[PDB]
């Protein structure tokens, strides 16, 4: 009975080693290398962003590209307008333990949550001129590590109890859950149809949900330790991951394997965000060495360094038009760079 | 519950190992064609010129 | 603002009004005393909390000083993914039951319980998030020792232990062990303490350890040691 | 979101008098002010205005002197003190609230008004009424002396409906913007110093006053409005 | 009967060949001490301490000045260095006592309340202003008189101190040595005598409830005796290193009633010498990194 069961999964697991082998014919490597290389990539800081207190942990983009939000544990998630500095909002949470935040793509809401498990909802435009709490998202038994929302009036979440939820905000319940991890799942990442979404975890694995149906469609491995950060490729049809490692990956869903590592030697420090721009041409990572790297995510090289900040990088972001790349670390500021 | 434990990743495994594959040289080149078809809108590989800049 | 319409300028006046009451937050906020509770099971916790689900925060005051207590027991996930968010705090308070030392887990019925109280010890003391923190260590339940360390002696936990089977021996050899169990003796101070269920100088024993520790890390930061 | 205006009557010429507006259901203290009166020929003329941290105060140049404007946060109060009182200053007194940040509408909530009775940028709406019938649509012009459009890309035009019996209500922010509660009738275009205010279709509830407005640089000024009779 | 400040006859010309040896080395290593730990300050940012660097490097400008009107015996110098020379060194001097005395009162402060820029841009203001009120005698009475010093036999040029009158000269210089002395001194003594017995107080309270083991009582003990070491050399080597200058002034203020030749016209040179020496020991007595 268990024994059956559990040498009939083995087997299942070397029949998908073989199906993804034979698949295997060529390497990206052997396809990109004969193009031209994006050559070096030059950036500076253009605006900074000031007046967190604590360590930022999260950040978030608005769809129209000009608006931030940030989350500290200061217990304030700041709304800033970045083309001239302006704070919009500063909203104070009822909890100071954040970790993460998100943006609505209306711009209507924000969503923030941390250590206190809970997923807080904030209305950004009432009569009254003040931000309020429009609903508070309970029922996670870990700590809330990754949001998101939907067009929909829903949002998915990720959480350290190895689960991840699809909640319908007007109820305020949850409407889907999503098992399978092993470990504390850490990241999230939603597809540009927002109809597949990608989480990243402690086991060391990725796995890519149906947010329609409930269902794990496959799992991508390769990292040798818990993953940090996760983020899709532009056209949806490939993903990148980040680790503690030092190492990241991109994956193909529709080869079902890995395709292409970027690493070097000097580069010891985990990686805590990773995000492509708008042609997917480069990847850019945060590291533990306080600096940021822009990889060449054809040809695996290194395309440049963005350094400035004082301690731990901990969040990374890019524009919908491409315009500017968005980084927050543990010294309490914000970056722009172009 | 182990071996309901068991069963779930045997199924799951069901719905893993008899799914559509695609060659890797294919997915390399779809997304070389990605990559060179939008080269020319992507502000951060060919920097956008200073009066187009909205940050200075 | 020179170049500014008049919406721009009073939205720049907002930003700042927004400056100033972050600033002010961050005042009162800079003025409260942080500790992280931290124990193992059946350690006592409970009743540290109650003389002084996710997060637990408890607030106090004593003496005009405001404490802050974070108890982080009722989560059950990886720590090195969270612990670094309390790298700051002002003082880790840890809990020790010393009635323990003849229990072994219910989990794993081989391993005594103080142990894996050392192990957890052990691994905060020599964190890399909390090379320059304080530890209070709280003994708990000293009536509960005295009386039944006549039966059974420190050589259930402690085989190498030689000695009298008496409390004040006892009590000195758990914690020399708990206090040599550190490796940072020249910035990391351990304040031990025993206490019981009908005690009440704990406030006034934490009140002092972090008197002193705010004594000595306004010292470093003065340039003065 | 209440205004209550009081404090209002017959003063005599010479004399002194102090309104005040009572504000409740919102965060009066996050919001600037402004005092609104309207003459009996109809006319909307900017009196006064200070700011939500009162640091900022401006004053029309037909009241400096003689006006003074002041809140106070705890009883959420305004307060205009008015001394040296004239003729001219008969009208009905709206007061108005204001919040002004990124993408904000900073005319959206009028009070009611009080009667006071004593014993630039110019806009110009050349048709002071248009003939209408339900279910038409119809155009109202409004032209600025100034071109209204800032180097930010932002042009500062608004506009205001006022329905007989009614105190002003907004219906369109910064030239294109509707202002919520409107239904989308109404559209608004232009370009430079031309501006355009569409209606599809009108209803009963669409007779009154429109009044443009423009807010690039202080004193505001106001058109001299566009009534439409059925 | 006119004391000559920085003039000598002078055995010959080994002398001259030591006072310009000394005075640059004293100007070279206090300079480099005290760039070397501003800057590290530069990247370790307090804000006084830097003011106290910046007034050594102000006080240690004097150094070639002083030894170019020791290499010869009149100034040759001009009318008008005489009334710099001595006013970018007592300013100076003004300057470091009193941000001495401000860096301590701030340390005694920090530790009472237990842990702002207003009071720091002001304090500063004080602290300078202080020092161009009070030594604007030292610009203005100096004057270029040849006295015929005895040993020349010619009239020699020297930028000598005439005071008109003598209730001004007794009346400013014991306001002078009191408030820029004296006071920063008491300042100095009350608030690390008040953080000793703040620390002391603290060992004692957590004595009594045994709260110490066995073998951490010799770390309490090292740690105590270490602080006491730093707090008593900070307040010992204000007085050795400063007093001299004051027994001096007054020394010369005294000596023009008191008729016993107190003072060597050579003298004043050492001891200007010795007060400069200061920048170097000032660098590395409030800047210990080890
Ligand atoms: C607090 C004093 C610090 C000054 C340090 C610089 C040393 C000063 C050297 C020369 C200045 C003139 C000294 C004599 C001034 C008083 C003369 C007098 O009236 O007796």
């Amino acid at each position: 009975e268990l024994d059956q069961l559990r040498q009939e999964a083995e087997q299942l697991k070397n029949q998908i080693r073989d199906a993804r082998k034979a698949c295997a014919d060529a390497t990206l490597s052997q396809i990109t290398n004969n193009i031209d290389p994006v050559g070096r990539i030059q950036m500076r800081t253009r605006r900074t962003l000031r007046g967190h207190l604590a360590k930022i942990y999260a950040m978030h983009w608005g769809t129209d590209s000009r608006l931030l939000v940030s989350a500290s544990q200061d217990g304030k998630l700041i709304i800033w307008d970045s083309y001239t500095t302006n704070k919009v909002h500063a909203i104070p949470l009822r909890s100071s333990w954040v970790m993460t935040c998100a943006y609505a793509p209306s711009g209507n809401y924000v969503a923030c949550g941390g250590l206190d498990n809970i997923c807080s909802i904030y209305n950004l435009k009432t009569r009254e001129g003040n931000v309020r709490v429009s609903r508070e998202l309970a029922g996670h038994t870990g700590y809330l590590s990754c949001c998101r929302f939907l067009d929909d009036n829903q949002i998915v979440t990720s959480s350290g109890d190895t689960t991840c939820a699809l909640w319908d905000i007007e109820t305020g319940q949850q409407t889907t859950t999503f098992t399978g991890h092993t470990g504390d799942v850490m990241s999230l990442s939603l597809a540009p149809d927002t109809r597949l979404f990608v989480s990243g975890a402690c086991d060391a694995s990725a796995k890519l949900w149906d947010v329609r149906e409930g269902m794990c469609r496959q799992t991508f491995t390769g990292h040798e330790s818990d993953i940090n950060a996760i983020c899709f490729f532009p056209n949806g049809n490939a993903f990148a991951t980040g680790s503690d490692d030092a190492t990241c990956r991109l994956f193909d869903l529709r080869a079902d394997q890995e395709l292409m590592t970027y690493s070097h030697d000097n580069i010891i420090c985990g990686i805590t965000s990773v995000s492509f721009s708008k042609s997917g041409r480069l990847l850019l990572a945060g590291y533990d060495d306080f600096n940021c790297n822009v990889w060449d995510a054809l040809k695996a090289d290194r395309a440049g360094v963005l350094a400035g900040h004082d301690n731990r990088v901990s969040c990374l972001g890019v524009t919908d038009d491409g315009m500017a790349v968005a980084t927050g670390s543990w010294d309490s500021f914000l970056k722009i760079w172009n | 519950a182990s071996i309901a434990q068991a069963r779930k990743l045997v199924e799951q495994l069901k719905m893993e190992a008899n799914i559509d594959r695609i060659k890797v040289s294919k997915a390399a080149a779809d997304l070389m064609a990605y990559c060179e078809a939008h080269a020319k809108e992507d502000p951060l590989l060919t920097p956008v010129p200073a009066s187009e800049n909205p940050f200075r | 603002g020179c170049t500014l319409s008049a919406e721009d300028k009073a939205a720049v006046e907002r930003s700042k009004m927004i400056d100033r009451n972050l600033r002010e937050d961050g005042e009162k906020a800079a003025r409260e005393v942080k500790l992280l509770l931290l124990g193992a099971g059946e350690s006592g916790k409970s009743t540290i909390v109650k003389q002084m689900t996710g997060i637990v925060e408890t607030h106090f005051t004593f003496k005009d000083l405001h404490f802050k207590m974070f108890d982080v027991g009722g989560q059950r996930s990886e720590r090195k993914k969270w612990i670094h968010c309390f790298e700051g705090v002002t003082a880790i308070i840890f809990c020790v039951a010393l009635s323990d030392y003849d229990l072994v887990l219910a989990e794993d019925e081989e391993m005594n319980r103080m142990h894996e109280s050392m192990k957890l010890f052990d691994s905060i003391c020599n964190n890399k998030w909390f090379t320059d923190t304080s530890i209070i260590l709280f003994l708990n339940k000293k009536d509960l020792f005295e009386e039944k360390i006549k039966k059974s002696p420190l050589t259930i936990c402690y085989p190498e232990y030689a000695g009298s089977n008496t409390y004040e021996e006892a009590a000195a050899y758990i914690q020399c062990q708990f206090e040599d169990l550190n490796k940072r003796k020249d910035t990391k101070e351990i304040y031990t303490h025993f206490t019981c269920a009908t005690d009440t100088k704990n406030v006034q024993f934490v009140f002092d350890a972090v008197t002193d520790v705010i004594i000595k890390n306004n010292l470093k930061d003065c340039g003065l040691f | 979101v209440q205004l209550v205006e009081s404090g209002g009557g017959l003063v005599q010429p010479g004399g002194s008098r102090k309104l005040s507006c009572s504000a409740s259901g919102f965060a009066f203290s996050s919001f600037g002010m402004h005092w609104v009166r309207q003459a009996p020929e109809k006319g909307l003329e900017w009196v006064a205005y200070i700011s939500s941290g009162s640091g900022t105060i401006y004053y029309a140049d037909t009241v400096k002197g003689r006006f003074t404007i002041s809140r106070d946060d705890p009883k959420n109060t305004l307060f205009l003190q008015m001394t040296s009182l004239r003729s001219e200053d008969t009208a009905m007194y709206y007061c108005v609230r204001s919040i002004y940040y990124y993408g904000s509408s900073p005319f959206d909530f009028w009070g009611q008004g009080t009667t006071l009775t004593v014993s630039d940028i110019v806009m110009t709406q050349a048709t002071s009424s248009v003939p209408v019938t339900p279910g038409e649509s119809v155009s109202i012009s409004c032209r600025s002396s100034k071109s209204l459009l800032h180097s930010n890309g932002n042009t500062y035009l608004y506009w205001f409906l006022q329905r007989p019996g009614q105190s002003p209500q907004l219906l369109i922010y910064r030239m294109s913007n509707l202002a919520s509660g409107v239904p989308d009738r109404f559209s608004g275009s232009g370009s430079g110093t031309a501006f355009t205010l569409t209606i599809s279709r009108l209803e009963a509830e669409d007779v009154g006053v429109y009044y443009c407005m423009q807010h690039l640089e202080y004193p505001l000024t106001f058109g001299a409005g566009t009534k439409l009779e059925l | 009967t006119r004391f000559p400040f920085f003039s000598d006859v002078k055995h010959r010309l080994v002398l001259a060949a030591v006072e310009t040896t000394v005075l640059v080395l004293i100007f070279a290593v206090s300079l480099l001490g005290n760039v070397c730990a501003l800057v590290l300050v530069a990247r370790r940012r307090a804000c006084l301490v830097l003011n106290l660097f910046c007034a050594d490097l102000l006080f240690i400008s004097a150094i070639p000045l002083v030894l170019a009107v020791r290499w010869t015996e009149a100034w040759l110098l001009g009318p008008v260095a005489c009334h710099l020379l001595f006013y970018v060194m007592t300013l100076s001097g003004s300057v470091t006592i009193l941000t001495l005395a401000a860096v301590s009162l701030e340390r005694m402060v920090c530790i009472v309340h237990l842990q702002g820029r207003r009071a720091r841009a002001v304090l500063l203001a004080l602290i300078w202003g202080y020092s161009a009120v009070a030594a604007l005698p030292l610009c203005v009475f100096f004057r270029v008189v040849p006295q015929r010093l005895p040993g020349a036999d010619q009239e020699i040029s020297i930028c000598t101190l005439i005071w008109p009158t003598i209730p001004g000269e007794i009346s400013w210089d014991v306001s002078f040595v009191t408030l820029n002395f004296l006071v920063p001194g008491l300042v100095i003594v009350i608030s690390y005598s008040k953080i000793l017995q703040i620390t002391k107080a603290s060992r004692k309270r957590l004595t009594v409830s045994l709260a110490y083991s066995e073998s951490h009582q010799i770390r309490v003990s090292q740690q105590d005796f270490r602080l006491f070491r730093t707090l008593f050399l900070l307040m010992v080597s204000f007085f050795i290193m400063w007093s001299p200058i004051i027994i001096t002034i007054l020394l010369i203020l005294i000596q023009n009633f008191k008729q016993d030749l107190v003072i060597w016209p050579s003298l004043f040179f050492w001891v200007v010498a010795f007060t400069f020496a200061n920048s170097a020991l000032n660098p590395i007595l409030y800047n210990m990194t080890l």
